[PDB]
RNA sequence: GAGUCCCAUAACCUUUGUACCCAGUGAGAAA
RNA sequence: GCGAUGAUCACCCAUGGGUGGGUACAAAUGGCAGUCUGACAAGU
RNA sequence: AUCUGUUUGGUGGAACCUGAUUAGAGGAAACUCAAAGAGUGCUAUGGUAUGGUGACGGAGUGCGCUGGUCAAGAGUGUAAAAGCUUU
């Protein structure tokens, strides 16, 4: 189960990758995408310009979480809830998130880059 | 629109009046939360109309079992009956509200006329009601609640599981634990009143050792008789009036006194053997098939070591602790008594024909030797 | 409700009976209701099988309060003569234990079976 | 009581010094001041099991 | 508890109007303390009746979705039911009446051969309806005589209508030069007030079931509320997230402001911002 | 005990009431608990042997009133004025201490002081401490009314008059076992108790 | 066996430590010269004579409250004044423990479903007048919602795949504002298919959709392989 | 002047009389 | 004409004794083990 | 032991260095006087305040209102029905 953010969902669509088939073949196993309150907060924050973005995170295959909190800082939120936990494959492509969550052991890193996602601490992808 | 508001509790039944209704939109936010626990502003809210309480605590159980199951009681139909005004059937009903969604279908069943609600602003009227409870009632019950909620649940506990007090061990773990207290007592009274009237003479003792066959006939002798015809209770007789004959050893006071510590070791003495006829028929309808396998004092001295027949029923039967062939006859004897305390423990009202097969097993291993 | 109350039909007997087999050639069957819960208070027993036919009952019922006491699956086969028989000894047995390892090789078949006596009970 | 402390004030310093009593132990590093209340009490092992603790 | 009951695949294009009824059928008899009943239209020439299984009294213990499946040969752009008599209202292509029995319109009630875009029903004098045609018209309807009655034209087109709760002949339309128009029915040759301060295209409108203000959300992406002697906005409510508010409703509690916009959120608004929802005691009341 | 063989039952108890035992204000309190308790109900079988032990209880009581009446007439007929000054049976256990009532007559009263306290005593002597000041004579009427350091000087001159009572009993040939040295050294004390009793650290 | 430990209170109330060469974590006794469930006891003569007031260990491999307590969390809400849920009071193992944590002066009401752990629960209620038995399932609070009265702690050491649901029902019935919640979390017992920080963090994720929040967790790993404790507090307003 | 109410009403040791000994395991046993 | 409802597992003589180590109980005018100080104080 | 000189424990606290604080650092008393903080208790109850300024009250009548029952109407259904619905 994978936590999303919105220039991880910016890029896919740059990209031309679908959510939960690309998260498919680059594991190469059945993901559970997750975007949390405070990702989607921010992607309707982002405008009128995203709402391709917006309504593509709106799918029945990608399950949300509730988030309990004031703001609607994404990144804090994802490093909370990945460092309480250690069940979660984060899926962003902020540098300063790829940071923090690749500093703080035991969580896998995933991100578009090129024409397909990859992942990192991942240890089992082949 | 809520307007009627049941809450039942060990004392009786409430019917409170819902003077305004709390927000059913904004029923999440945080004033609205926490106006329930605010006191001040619950009373806006709730106002007691009628509290009509139990007769005891046998109604209060049988109120409890009916609530538990979601039914109407004969006072729950009386006090909704005089409560709650006689509205139609087919056009706005009157509302009560409950927090039993079946308990709900009952009310309707004998009242066509009230629709029951239980959803959250219920529950949450319901549960202001119980966070405050003694300061609605403007002090018209009697009984403090939580002593009505102890005695209740206890009540409602003992009802639930069928616990009976004639097949209750621990009526016979403290009979043998006062038993051998008694034990030691007799046994250091008497060795006291021997003591004292071993300067009247030292060989009623030695003729009469058993402690209250010596009590007894000391407590009617004070002197020379003779007359040794109902002292009998006649070798030793003879010979103690041979010996009284022969005096050979030295008051009134004294004597009066040693009289009555003799009087209370033979009240000891009666009491015991009237408490050791009490648990060998008390270990008979708790434990018969281990006292038909090895007796009732040994199964009470059992089940006292291990506690309780419970602790020896599931008590590993390698690790019980009974009182070459002599060596494993215990251990035969061991499985075999805690194989017949399970039998007596787990069986609800239980027979003695396992036991008496265990027995017959025993002897056979023992004759086999 | 009996006693012997969560009794499992033919199906879920025959999958307990083969693994209680699988498991007394592995070494990791206690067999006998004194062993069986001398291994439940040790704390080492992943689920406990009694048989709901010997001569008593109350015999092995002592076991299912232990059972409860520390969380441990207990179901109810319904013969005795034939969970002997896949105990493997020469006589019937009334209880087995499958003890707890890591390294054994029907951990799976031991958790399969536990999944479905625990949704039976 | 001070009265008190001057009986027990030598096995709390056995309790003090835990650590270099068994050179097996090596208990985890705390500091252990003598606690304001306490009381010295003794183990009841009960008429169970045998042999073991006993 | 914010939270759907009941979620519905209703129809494949967009569902351009729903409703909500108390169906009277005359073989069945309506079981309105467990099932409620909302019924919709859309463009592909469906109308549906659905129910919904509600938790709100526990007087039972079940068959919820589409009792029914009017039927029409153009597609539907508005409903509203009549709140007696089993019967509703459908405009689109031209408006027809309904009711929940017969699956074919009862009446075909079009003054002209020009499109319905909007429907409302009186809440009081039930038998009145009111319509907004796509040629800037705004169209009166009775249903004793069971024909049009009197239609104005406007200079830009009425988006909506609601009818005043408590006054019964007034109403209120939401159109698309950026103000509302307070109306009365027995003189439509002069607004009684109009509401001014939008600054795109009303989308929707409401009364408070007070009758005394007015809900107003429009084109830019904000919603206004107008004290209905004024004329000019009491209140605007704005997000960074909310685009395009299309729809507005007042509850039926006066207090709380139902806005649906188009990036897919229902939100709820407080009608006076700074007013808590506790009860209170009396001297914080005083 | 009196209390269950008076009753029994809880329902017996809502239907009956007592004065003389539990008096004049704990009945509201057993009422209100027999009305509303935790307690299960029991058979008659058990109810048997629960008064067979009330009465069991209370006749031991009986006794040991009893017996206490016996020891006050032995000990007012051995040493009476011993039981003239500091009471029977604190003059009993003083004489059951040192053995023989000669044995306690020939010690000098600052051992009939201390008698009683002799692990504090012997320990705070073979350390240099303090010594006690009461012993088994702390338990007098005397020392009872005796408040703060003058029980200690009490405890020292109601040991004083009582070796004299003492070794009197103990060594009189014309003694009439009436009290009467007893006495007289009784009104002694009392009235030293009052002089250190009147007087106070204060200043007025 | 037959030493001497110095009794000392924790940092917690109403809980104690007993320092020797091996300390252990300790009860006062409610019902004194008995034991339970054969645990081992300390008898301390505190000072009319002094008395012989004694003390219970509690056993961390019996016990996930005392397995919580010594691998250490920052706040239980058993405290010695307190009213106690205990749903799952399995036998009367951990309840003899809460309920002398608890004290004289306030309640532990043991919830229990089984029939036979019910009568020992009952059994030893009598010689532990502060524990209301309740022999009734948990998964219906309104069977017993006229027996128990305003909580505030409820303990759940239920081991059911529907804990979530049961902890949200007792606590919306029964639990005050600001109450304690505290959960211990079997993972093979809620669902195997999954691993243990994903039961975990979806029970935690049900605990705040049921408004539970939730202050801290712990997985108590060296007495129990992949079970937790999740202490948090009945907000019911305002997680945020 | 002065540490008993915190078991000298006691604790421990020694000797003398009375009743015993010197749990786990887990598939074998017999011929 | 077996068994998991449990098989199995200190010194001297040609079942019986001799010699003692621990267990509990009770006793002891057995032991530890030895019964504080000694002339001022209170008041006016 | 006019041997020994290490350790442990108490007393003491020079020089340097580090940290904090500074009208030097405290202490004791209380049916003392003030300044503030936190928690708890208490029906803490007018959602628009008594049944009534002879303008009023009480009694009775008439209108109004509530409930069930029966009858009639009407719809719907049907061979006829029955049933069901009916602001
Ligand atoms: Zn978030």
């Amino acid at each position: 189960q994978v936590l999303i953010d919105t220039n991880f969902i910016n890029f896919s669509i740059q990209k031309k990758v679908d959510i939960v088939r690309g998260m498919m073949d680059c594991l190469l196993a059945k993901c559970n995408p997750l975007i949390t309150d405070c990702v989607m907060a921010e992607l309707e924050k982002l405008g009128p310009k995203y709402r391709i973005a917006l309504k593509l995170a709106r799918d029945p295959r990608i399950k949300r979480l509730s988030c309990s909190h004031k703001g609607t800082y994404a990144d804090d939120c994802l490093v909370h809830r990945v460092l309480q936990h250690k069940c979660y494959i984060v899926a962003t492509n902020d540098a300063g998130l790829k940071q923090r969550i690749r500093k703080i052991p035991g969580i896998p890193l995933m991100s578009v880059g090129g024409h397909a996602y990859v992942i990192e601490k991942l240890p089992d992808v082949f | 629109p809520i307007e009627y508001l049941l809450f039942e509790e060990p004392t009786g039944y409430a019917v409170f009046k819902v003077k305004l209704q709390q927000d059913d939109i904004g029923s999440r936010l945080k004033e609205v939360q926490e106006q329930i626990n605010d006191f001040g502003a619950f009373t806006k809210l709730i106002e007691l109309v009628s509290f009509a309480p139990f007769k005891g605590a046998a109604e209060a159980l049988e109120n409890a079992n009916d609530i538990s199951e979601g039914l109407v009681s004969e006072s729950l139909k009386a006090i909704l009956d005089l409560n709650l005004p006689k509205a139609s059937s087919k056009k706005k009903n009157i509302t009560l509200a409950i927090s039993d969604k079946n308990l709900g279908p009952s009310i309707k069943e004998e009242f066509p006329y009230v629709d029951c609600i239980s959803n959250e602003l219920a529950q949450d009227l319901i549960r202001g009601v119980r966070l405050h409870g003694e300061k609605l009632f403007k002090g018209l019950q009697s009984g403090d609640l939580e002593r009505a909620q102890l005695g209740l649940g206890h009540a409602y506990s003992r009802a639930k599981v069928k616990f009976s007090v004639q097949k209750n061990d621990n009526h016979i773990i403290q009979a043998i634990a006062l038993l051998d207290q008694l034990d030691k007592d007799i046994n250091t009274f008497a060795m006291r009143v021997k003591e004292w009237y071993g300067w009247h003479f030292p060989e009623l003792a030695k003729l009469v050792p058993d402690n209250y066959t010596f009590a007894k006939l000391v407590l009617f002798i004070k002197d020379k008789a003779d007359d040794s015809l109902h002292d009998l209770a006649n070798e030793d007789s003879g010979i103690a009036q041979r010996v009284i004959d022969n005096a050979r050893i030295s008051s009134e006071t004294d004597m009066e006194n040693v009289c009555v510590f003799a009087q209370r070791v033979a009240s000891l003495a009666d009491y015991r053997r009237q408490l050791y006829d009490y648990l060998c028929e008390k270990m008979h309808t708790v434990a018969p098939n281990l006292s038909e396998l090895i007796g009732e004092v040994i199964g009470a001295r059992l089940i006292s070591h291990a506690g309780s027949l419970t602790n020896l029923s599931k008590q590993a039967a390698s690790t019980v602790q009974i009182l070459k062939n002599k060596g494993r006859i215990s251990r035969y004897l061991a499985n075999k008594c805690s194989m017949a305390s399970r039998i007596d423990n787990y069986s609800e009202e239980p027979s003695n024909v396992f036991g008496s097969v265990l027995k017959k097993q025993v002897e056979q291993r023992l004759e086999f030797y | 409700n009996p006693k012997a109350f969560p009794l499992a039909d033919a199906a879920l007997t025959q999958q307990i009976l083969d693994v209680v087999q699988q498991a007394a050639n592995l070494r990791q069957l206690k067999k006998g209701a004194n062993e069986a819960t001398k291994t439940l208070n040790r704390g080492i027993s992943e689920f406990i099988i009694m048989a709901a036919d010997c001569e008593p009952i109350e015999i092995l019922l002592h076991l299912p309060l232990l059972c409860e006491d520390k969380n441990v699956p207990y179901v109810f086969v319904p013969s005795r003569v034939a969970l002997g028989r896949a105990c493997g000894v020469s006589r019937p047995v009334i209880a087995a234990s499958i003890t707890t390892n890591d390294a054994s090789a029907i951990k799976t078949q031991i958790y399969a079976v536990k999944d479905k006596i625990e949704t039976l009970l | 009581d001070d009265n008190m402390r001057r009986e027990v004030q030598r096995d709390l310093l056995l309790i003090k010094h835990r650590a270099a009593l068994d050179p097996k132990r090596h208990y985890k590093k705390q500091r252990w001041e003598v606690p304001e209340r306490f009381a010295i009490g003794t183990i009841i092992e009960d008429k169970s099991e045998f042999y073991s603790s006993r | 508890t914010r939270e759907e009951f009941v979620s519905f695949k209703a129809h494949y294009g967009l569902v351009t109007g729903l409703c909500v009824t108390q169906p009277r059928f005359h073989d069945k008899k309506p079981d309105l303390k467990s099932q409620n009943f909302m019924l919709s239209c859309s463009d592909d020439k469906t109308v549906k009746l659905w129910s919904i299984n509600v938790d709100d009294y526990s007087n039972k213990n079940n068959e919820e979705g589409l009792i029914r499946t009017f039927d029409g040969e153009s597609a539907f752009q508005g409903i509203d039911s009549h709140r007696e008599n089993s019967t509703f209202a459908t405009g689109g292509a031209k408006i027809h009446l309904w009711d929940v029995n017969r699956l074919k319109p009862v009446s075909d009630l079009s003054w002209g051969a020009d499109n319905i875009t909007s429907l409302k029903f009186n809440q009081n004098e039930t038998d009145i309806l009111a319509s907004t045609g796509s040629d800037n018209s705004i169209v009166l309807y009775d249903l004793r005589t069971n024909s049009p009655t009197q239609k104005i034209v406007q200079t830009m087109r009425t988006n909506a209508i609601c009818w005043n709760p408590m006054e019964a002949f007034n109403f209120v339309t939401a159109n698309e030069d950026h103000n509302a128009y307070y109306y009365d029915m027995r003189n439509l040759s002069r607004s009684l007030n109009v509401f001014k301060d939008h600054v795109s295209a009303v989308m929707d409108v409401d009364f408070s079931p007070t009758g005394d203000e007015i809900v107003t959300g429009s084109y830019d992406k904000s919603i206004r509320i107008y004290k209905t002697n004024h004329g000019h906005s009491r209140e605007i409510y704005h997000t960074k997230r909310m685009q395009h508010v299309f729809q507005v409703k007042y509850s039926m509690d006066s207090k709380y402001i139902i806005s649906g916009s188009d990036d897919g959120n229902v939100r709820l608004w407080r009608s006076k911002a700074w007013e808590r929802s506790n009860v209170k005691t009396t001297r914080e009341k005083n | 005990a009196r209390i269950i063989l008076t009753m029994g039952i809880r329902s017996k108890a809502s239907e009956t009431d007592l004065s003389e035992i539990l008096p004049e204000e704990i009945e509201e309190r057993v009422k209100t608990a027999a009305e509303v308790s935790m307690g299960t109900e029991i058979t008659q079988t058990d109810l048997d042997n629960i008064n067979a032990l009330a009465e069991q209880i209370v006749e031991f009581a009986a006794y040991r009133e009893q017996l206490s009446n016996y020891l006050s007439a032995r000990m007012k007929a051995i040493a009476p004025n011993l039981t003239q000054l500091v009471g029977e049976l604190v003059g009993a256990r003083l004489i059951a201490h040192s053995g023989s009532l000669i044995s306690l007559a020939k010690s000098p009263a600052s051992t009939i002081q201390i008698l009683g306290a002799e692990k504090a005593l012997f320990r705070a002597l073979k350390t240099k401490h303090d010594t006690p000041k009461y012993g088994l004579l702390y338990h007098a009427s005397l020392v009872g009314q005796a408040t703060g350091k003058n029980k200690g000087k009490i405890a020292r001159v109601l040991a004083a008059k009582a070796a004299v009572s003492l070794r009197y009993d103990a060594l009189a040939e014309d003694r009439d076992d009436s009290g009467d040295i007893g006495l007289e050294s009784r009104a002694k004390v009392e009235n030293r108790l009052s002089q250190l009793e009147g007087r106070d650290l204060r200043t007025t | 066996g037959g030493a001497k430990v110095v009794i000392e209170p924790h940092r917690h109330a109403g809980v104690y430590i007993a320092r020797g060469k091996e300390d252990l974590l300790v009860t006062k006794n409610m019902a004194p010269g008995e034991s339970v469930y054969g645990e081992k006891r300390i008898s301390v003569e505190e000072p009319v004579p002094p008395t012989k007031v004694e003390y219970r260990v509690w056993n961390p491999f019996r016990s996930k409250l005392a397995a919580g307590i010594m691998g250490g969390l920052d706040e239980l809400f058993i405290a010695p004044g307190k009213k106690v849920l205990y749903l799952g009071a399995a036998s009367g193992t951990s309840v003899s423990h809460v309920s002398d944590v608890v004290g004289p002066e306030g309640v532990v009401y043991a919830v229990e479903f089984s029939h036979r752990p019910g009568r020992e629960l009952i059994s030893m209620a009598k010689k532990r007048p502060n524990i209301i038995p309740i022999i009734e399932d948990a998964r219906h609070p309104q069977k017993y919602r006229m027996l128990i009265g305003m909580v505030d702690c409820v303990f759940a050491d239920v081991a059911q795949p529907d804990q979530a649901r049961i902890i949200a029902l007792n606590s919306h019935m029964f639990l005050k504002d600001q109450g304690g919640v505290v959960i211990s979390i079997k993972a093979n017992c809620i669902d195997s298919t999954v691993d243990a920080e994903t039961v975990f963090a979806r029970e935690v994720q049900k605990l705040r959709e049921e408004r539970i929040k939730p202050l801290e967790q712990l997985t108590l790993e060296p007495y129990e392989r992949d079970h937790c404790i999740v202490v948090g507090r009945y907000m019911r307003s305002g997680l945020k």
